[PDB]
């Protein structure tokens, strides 16, 4: 946050806890809005043999 | 009836059934015509007693394998429809129905095709599968579709494009053709790939390995 240190002290004394450690507003620690592409594995029934449907 | 079966009958009648049954093992009676072709010094057609061992026939009537008996790679004993057998089996196997059935290869038409150690076995089996693809009548679904499918798969196997898992897939595909068609042409197409996979799987695997390593 952009609050001055006196206001930080007043907030921490009024609430009784250090508010600057755990802020309600999220600033820059969240994930990027652009992500690399995924790969997404397939599954257990994607075999080429020994995979007759009557057995599963 | 086959022409050989019809043609031997008057001689059997004249000389008696006992004379014909004196040759060969039990339930494997009589004489037989053999066509030895492929990698032999003297490919030919001969008449011989039924249960003659394969090695004796090859080295006596066909002049032996080209380059010596130690140069032998594989033998197709009864025409294209029979599974091939490696050199280790041909040392003691006999040329009749029962012994070749116990060798998982069958006697067929007694047409021996000899492939030496300079043979690309995958290419030979793929050529046989191409023959069967060109000879299928197309009537029933398993032959009409699956034989073409196996032809494409074996063509890719020859280069090495495939992955090892596909080998098992190919096996299953053949099993889906055999016993599910109108006539026995489907069986005759399924059996050669089964023999090739049974006896020469490392060759296919190393071909795929070399293709992958060459093409990143
Ligand atoms: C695809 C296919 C092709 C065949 N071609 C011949 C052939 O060209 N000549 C032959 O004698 N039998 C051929 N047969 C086997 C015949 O069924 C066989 O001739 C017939 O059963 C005669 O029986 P026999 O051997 O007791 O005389 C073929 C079988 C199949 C499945
Ligand atoms: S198995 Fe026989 S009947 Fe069926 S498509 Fe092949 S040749 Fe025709």
């Amino acid at each position: 946050a952009s609050a001055t240190r006196v206001i930080q002290l007043l907030r921490n004394w009024a609430s009784g806890r250090d508010l600057q450690a755990k802020l309600q507003l999220r600033y820059q620690e969240i994930s990027k809005r652009t992500q690399p592409p995924p790969k997404l594995p397939v599954g257990p029934s994607h075999k080429l043999s020994n995979n007759y449907y009557c057995t599963r | 009836a086959n022409v050989e079966t019809v043609a031997v009958s008057p001689t059997i009648c004249r000389r008696g059934g006992a004379w014909f049954a004196s040759f060969g093992r039990e339930r494997n009676s009589g004489t037989k015509l053999f066509n030895i072709s492929g990698h032999v010094n003297h490919p030919c057609t001969v008449e011989e007693e039924m249960s003659v061992p394969l090695k004796e026939l090859i080295e006596k009537h066909a002049g032996g394998v080209i380059g010596g008996w130690d140069n032998l790679l594989a033998v197709i004993p009864g025409g294209s429809s029979t599974p091939l057998i490696p050199k280790s089996v041909c040392e003691t196997v006999l040329m009749d129905f029962d012994a070749l059935v116990q060798a998982q290869t069958g006697l067929g038409t007694a047409a021996v095709i000899v492939m030496d150690r300079s043979t690309d076995i995958v290419k030979a089996i793929a050529r046989l599968i191409e023959f069967y693809k060109h000879e299928s009548c197309g009537q029933c679904t398993p032959c009409r579709e699956g034989v073409d499918w196996m032809n494409k798969v074996m063509a890719r196997f020859v280069k090495g494009d495939a992955r090892p898992a596909e080998i098992d897939s190919l096996w299953e595909i053949s099993k889906q053709i055999e016993g599910h068609t109108i006539c026995a042409l489907g069986d005759g197409a399924a059996w050669p790939v089964q023999g090739l996979i049974r006896h020469f799987r490392p060759e296919l695997e190393e071909r795929m390995q070399q293709f992958a390593l060459q093409h990143q």
